[PDB]
């Protein structure tokens, strides 16, 4: 997250760190949202590859065990079947991960609340992006979880020629684009949290930015719109 | 071939450490790949890169 600040520890208890096997250790690559005791929602591009993954819930500092963390393997990966790696702007950047053991829910580990099917946010809706992604160009992953205020840009504005034009689809959420705050490398798969009807709901799954750079004016960070996938999410979990 | 292809990070916001063969410099070199839309000058391992074009 570029232009953000360190989150209060465990203040976003559905946020997960998605890590791939390295030697006998583990390395962060993407975010995710805990949506069941044994399921995580992430980006397709994070897991459409032959790696061994684990998920960390209750995480804040990536290189220090503070006591709220639980480390669980990934049992099953279900990439959206329409996802195309050569065309992120086509959409369908979503995947579900079943965990090899259920996590224990507590004050630090909570399910992300999802929007009702079809929900579209009004322009300039207040949202927050979180993650351990880069905080500067050519930086390292953040040590501690970061957040940034990232208000939505509606489909009409985001699809204009000065913004994203035809690149953005109605199945996506645009947020930010002020040239100060944005997602960056390592933030993919994570939530865009939006306060709607009195609770923070996860309306977005972090997907992409302009090739110009993470933080670019009129190139908002682009998220998969969770509300467009509620039936798909529920059916995969009921079946798998 | 592929070693002559440009370094390409892509649009996605993943954090995937990879290697590419650098032209202005002349050596296989680390970079952060975003996780989608990669091209040919993108190797999961430094040993792949060298064997592949070096």
């Amino acid at each position: 997250v570029v232009g953000g600040t360190e989150a209060q520890r465990n203040s976003w208890p559905s946020q997960i760190s998605l890590q791939y096997r390295s030697g006998s250790s583990w390395a962060h690559t993407c975010g995710g949202t805990l949506i069941r005791q044994n399921w995580v929602m992430t980006a397709a591009h994070c897991v459409d590859r032959e790696l061994t993954f684990r998920v960390v819930v209750g995480e804040h500092n990536l290189n220090q065990n503070d006591g709220t963390e639980q480390y669980v393997g990934v049992q099953k990966i279900v990439v959206h079947p329409y996802w195309n790696t050569d065309d992120v702007a086509a959409g369908y950047d979503i995947a579900l991960l079943r965990l090899a053991q259920s996590v224990t829910l507590n004050s630090y580990v909570q399910l992300g609340v999802l929007p009702r099917a079809g929900t579209i946010l009004a322009n300039n809706s207040p949202c927050y992006i979180t993650g351990w992604g880069l905080t500067r160009t050519n930086g390292q992953l953040a040590q501690t979880l970061q957040q940034a205020y990232l208000p939505t840009v509606d489909y009409a504005i985001c699809s204009s020629s000065s913004y994203w034009g035809s690149t953005v689809k109605n199945s996506m959420v645009c947020a930010g684009g002020d040239g100060v705050r944005s997602g960056c490398q390592g933030d993919s798969g994570g939530p865009l949290h939006c306060l709607v009807n009195g609770q923070y709901a996860v309306h977005g799954v972090t997907s992409f930015v302009s090739r110009l750079g993470c933080n670019v004016t009129r190139k908002p960070t682009v998220f998969t719109r969770v509300s467009a996938y509620i039936s798909w999410i529920n059916n995969v979990i009921a079946s798998n | 071939s592929i070693c002559s292809e440009p370094k390409k990070v892509g649009r996605c916001l993943g954090y995937f450490p990879r290697f590419y063969f650098d032209s202005e410099t002349g050596k296989c070199t680390p970079f952060i790949y975003g996780g989608c839309g990669g091209n040919g000058n993108n190797f999961e391992t430094l040993h792949q890169c060298r064997a592949i074009c070096r």
